[PDB]
């Protein structure tokens, strides 16, 4: 949105590329941050922790209703049996769409998320926009933003992530999908569908 | 404290930005400030709720409109001074120095494997924040409660659009670390979480989604019966 007072990104970027430097090179003398440190940060939420961990958990939900039920109870021990974990993901707890029901998370306050199992958030997600207005107007913001209707009659449910509970969205089974390999049920689950601003991809 | 960064219900912060996609770390330094959290946490700069509180006293402007990241190095300067971690003299003549010679050397150092291992586990078994307490919870599933209209400067999880609000108890979760002594200074003094349910009539009116309720999470203290 035009703000006349603001410099660039250009410059932007000029500005914090030297700030972030200088800070690192006296956490660096400080001897408390290294190359491989965050090498090594980098290459975790790059590489190896990201929504197919999530999608790995609600496929197993979608064809195993026994550890779907123990998901819902406690989501982060039901995780566990995936080997799916960790840091700010420590309480999980999965809420369940259905016929009656959608859910749709938010950190109003920050940018709180469930980093084992989707990784870490899209920008949008952290940013103003999304966070003060999908506490306020979901339905609206749905339809407008991520083309999604949900029915006037139907609930939304709106978690906002004030503690260190993190609370995930286990979608609904797409229709057309019976008998279907956890494989190829997976190829529906999105990082969105998990957030609850999209539905799991049909067909 | 009654921050902007405390956006749950503002208006005209205008439509999403949403790429049709983007990569994780979008610039190097990008990479750098994440990976400082584990640093500064590590040698105890902040706990995670101190982060928290570095951030909300940013300038209002500078939040609102700055990438992400850059928040994160606003807190971890922030607390930098606040322990004499940071000298701040320094730090503004170190980043001339890299404004001018933006390809000169980080200073030399040795690789450390504790920081790795760092790393890992609290990645892998990750910082839980549950604490056992003496205490019984004084409340359950059910009872209809109503949010705390205390406006505490220093930190703590009282979004303003839920204060003096009633809603109903929908989940006991135990204690944890809580925020208004964590973020502060003064421990992590645990208190029982709830999460408690609002219509979207209570918290925007009249006017509200009759089919819309915000689940919200509650420390014991941030709630007082109304009906059980
Ligand atoms: O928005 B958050 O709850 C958050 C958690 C950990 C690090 C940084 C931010
Ligand atoms: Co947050």
């Amino acid at each position: 949105t035009e703000n006349i007072l603001r410099k660039s990104d250009e410059e932007i970027q000029k500005e914090i590329t030297a700030r972030v430097k200088a800070l690192e090179s006296m956490l660096i003398e400080q001897g408390i941050l290294t190359t491989s440190m965050i090498d090594r940060m980098a290459e975790i939420y790059e590489n190896e922790v990201g929504p197919h961990l999530g999608a790995k958990v609600v496929v197993k939900a979608w064809t195993d209703p026994e550890f779907k039920k123990r998901l819902l109870a406690d989501g982060t021990e039901a995780c566990k049996e995936l080997g799916i974990g960790g840091l700010q993901g420590e309480d999980m707890m999965w809420v369940e769409n259905t016929d009656e029901v959608h859910h749709v998370v938010v950190c109003t306050l920050c940018s709180c998320y469930p980093w084992p199992v989707l990784g870490l958030p899209p920008n949008w997600f952290k940013e103003p926009q999304y966070r003060s207005r999908v506490v306020r107007e979901p339905r609206q913001l749905l339809k407008e933003e991520f083309g999604f209707e949900v029915p006037p009659s139907k609930e939304i449910k709106v978690w906002d992530s004030s503690s260190e509970m993190r609370f995930v969205v286990l979608p609904q089974r797409p229709a057309g999908t019976d008998g279907w390999s956890e494989e190829e049920l997976a190829t529906l689950v999105t990082r969105e569908s998990m957030i609850g601003v999209e539905p799991a991809k049909a067909v | 404290m009654n921050g902007v960064y405390d956006v749950g219900g503002t208006d005209g912060l205008g439509p999403i930005n949403r790429p049709a996609d983007e990569p994780v770390f979008r610039a190097e330094w990008e990479k750098v400030a994440f990976a400082m959290f584990p640093a500064t946490f590590r040698a105890g700069f902040m706990g995670l709720d101190e982060f928290r509180f570095g951030i909300e006293q940013m300038n209002p402007a500078e939040y609102l409109e700055s990438p992400y990241y850059w928040h994160w190095i606003r807190t971890y300067i922030h607390h930098g001074v606040r322990t004499g971690k940071i000298d701040l003299e320094e730090l503004e003549r170190r980043t001339q120095y890299y404004r001018e010679n933006p390809d000169a050397p980080l200073p030399e150092h040795e690789q450390k494997p504790e920081l790795i291992e760092f790393v890992n586990q609290a990645v892998y078994g990750g910082l839980p924040a549950s604490r056992e307490v003496d205490r019984p919870p004084k409340f359950k599933e059910g009872d209809v409660v109503r949010f705390s209209t205390a406006s505490p400067k220093g930190h703590a999880r009282r979004a303003r659009y839920v204060r003096g609000k009633t809603g109903t108890v929908v989940k006991h979760h135990g204690a944890y670390i809580y925020p208004d002594t964590a973020g502060n200074g003064l421990g992590e003094c645990p208190e029982h979480l709830y999460t408690v349910r609002f219509t979207a009539q209570e918290l925007w009116g009249p006017e509200g989604d009759p089919n819309s309720s915000v689940y919200y999470d509650c420390w014991e203290p941030y709630i007082e019966l109304v009906d059980t």
